[PDB]
């Protein structure tokens, strides 16, 4: 003690008899996805809510009622490039989600991820939540100026 | 405590007035006591409310 | 109303409390700036004569004299006592200051000074020193479309450098204002250390956030 | 459609056979043999009339 100073402890706190660390404590699951309307969305907030918080959509909703039905924690982390993921040419390189998904930066892929051929010969993928094709998008019918001799 | 030099406590009664402390049990001489007590009535702090 | 002896030819300096020397009233919120002729820079030293309610770590009155002339502009000191004033400068000609009061406090005041033309040395946007323009420019009116592309038609800096502006506001006089947005979009939403957009009040002080808009939406004020 | 189910090649619990017919049977999709598959069987003989 020093009436200039004040209290300089020099108990200054080393090495602590409590040091474990964890492998299946929760491991906070770093879920890859990408941000696509209606899938996964920026919330429409004002304030700085942020973390987990400012994600929304349906595949928000998905990661959640895994959450629940498992026991897990998720911690969403956007890719950082926009892309989904394709075989490259001579490179041979993947880009994107199914690039992070081998790196093991990424233990899941909750995101509308096409299961194809090239793709699961690299990866894994779950049995499909949701189906879908090829269709038309066209008018509809409009007002139907009918011709002239319409009588 | 009172300040030891001056006959001034108004920074004293500023912190009472708004600690809402509202009972006293001043250890004074009554010639200090006189002088608090006018400065307690400049502060506002001799309503019905106080002791 | 508020503060009295102001002049500023050149200035000489002579910044004194509203009614010194007496005792200043009750409420006061004055909001001293002096930010002309780049070449000087700061020196306040409140004459010889200085009274202000001595708080328990000041609590009740304050003389922030903050460089720039806002309230987030960074601190310098805060003054209370009743031993005169401590001799300063902050490296540039950016300042603000307040002389707060609550309802029971009085004594005497100030009266300042800044008798200086120094120059700092370093660069920072080009040239010797470059007294960049403290980005800002004011307008009045009773409609506006108040943009940040006023600053990319003149940003008097140069692309790639970090951006601070801040516009005033005025009226038309004896009246309020409503803000509402019509275009808001940042680029890193939600991140708030290094984007915002931000409204304070009158008065620009730091103890008077009305709003911090920073993620995906802003609404009126 | 109301429900979505999906029909598949069953394994027992814990088995090779699950993931490399995966492999195979993600292949006939893309090759078009297993909608063509389809139109083998499940096309009716002579229902058209033009409606
Ligand atoms: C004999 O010795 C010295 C000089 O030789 C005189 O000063 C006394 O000792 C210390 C000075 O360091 C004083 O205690 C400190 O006061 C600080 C507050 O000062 C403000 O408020 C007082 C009135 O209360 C004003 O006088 C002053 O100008 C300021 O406005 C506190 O902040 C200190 O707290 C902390 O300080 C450090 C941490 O940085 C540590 O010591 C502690 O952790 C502590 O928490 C400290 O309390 C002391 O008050 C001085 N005495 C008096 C009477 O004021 C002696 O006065 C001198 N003479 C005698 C008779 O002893
Ligand atoms: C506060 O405590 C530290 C802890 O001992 C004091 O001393 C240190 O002395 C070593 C020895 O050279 C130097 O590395 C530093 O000067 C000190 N700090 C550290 C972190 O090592 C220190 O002197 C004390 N402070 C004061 C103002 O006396």
């Amino acid at each position: 003690w020093d009436p200039a100073s004040g209290l300089n402890m020099t108990e200054s706190q080393k090495g602590k008899p409590a040091n474990i660390t964890d492998s299946l404590s929760n491991r906070s699951l770093i879920v890859t996805t990408i941000l696509e309307e209606p899938y996964v969305l920026f919330k429409k907030s004002d304030k700085p809510l942020y973390g987990n918080d400012r994600f929304e959509g349906y595949c928000i909703d998905l990661l959640r009622e895994l959450s629940t039905i498992l026991g897990f924690t998720y911690e969403i982390r956007l890719v950082e490039d926009g892309k989904y993921g394709a075989q490259d040419d001579v490179n041979g390189q993947w880009n994107g989600m199914v690039r992070e998904l081998i790196d093991h930066k990424a233990d899941l892929a909750v995101a509308p991820l096409a299961i194809t051929y090239v793709r699961e010969k690299v990866i894994d993928f779950s049995k499909p939540f949701m189906t879908l094709g090829i269709s038309i998008l066209y008018r509809k019918p409009n007002g139907t100026n009918p011709g002239v001799f319409s009588f | 405590q009172l300040p030891a030099d001056t006959k001034d406590a108004k920074p004293l009664l500023k912190e009472m007035k708004r600690g809402k402390e509202f009972h006293v049990i001043f250890d004074c001489s009554h010639e200090m006591a006189a002088g608090i007590l006018k400065q307690a009535l400049a502060m506002g702090m001799m309503t019905e409310y106080y002791h | 109303t508020q503060c009295g002896i102001w002049v500023r030819t050149s200035n000489g300096g002579h910044f004194a409390s509203p009614n010194y020397p007496d005792s200043y009233p009750p409420n006061k919120e004055c909001i001293y700036i002096l930010e002309a002729a780049p070449r000087q820079r700061i020196e306040l030293t409140f004459d010889e004569r200085y009274y202000i309610e001595p708080s328990f770590e000041c609590r009740f009155d304050h003389l922030e004299v903050r460089d720039g002339p806002f309230g987030f502009s960074p601190l310098i000191d805060r003054y209370c006592g009743m031993k005169s004033p401590a001799l300063i400068r902050s490296t540039g000609r950016f300042m603000w200051i307040k002389f707060s009061s609550d309802e029971e406090l009085e004594g005497l005041g100030f009266r300042a000074k800044y008798s200086f033309i120094p120059d700092p040395d370093f660069t920072y946007l080009g040239g010797i020193l470059n007294p960049i323009p403290d980005c800002q420019f004011e307008l009045s009116g009773a409609d506006g479309i108040v943009r940040s592309s006023q600053v990319e038609q003149e940003e008097k800096t140069k692309p790639g450098q970090a951006v601070d502006c801040i516009w005033t506001i005025k009226a038309t006089p004896k009246a309020k204002i409503y803000l509402r947005f019509l275009d808001y979009q940042m680029e890193h939403s939600n991140e708030c250390k290094r984007n915002f957009v931000a409204v304070y009040d009158g008065s620009s002080a730091i103890e008077n956030l009305k709003a911090k808009f920073c993620s995906t939406v802003a609404n009126d004020v | 459609l109301i429900d979505s189910k999906g029909y598949g090649v069953g394994t027992p619990m814990g088995s090779p056979y699950r993931d490399k017919i995966t492999i195979a049977i993600l292949q006939l999709q893309e090759e078009g043999k297993l909608h063509m598959m389809k139109e083998k069987w499940w096309r009716g003989n002579g229902c058209p009339e033009e409606e």
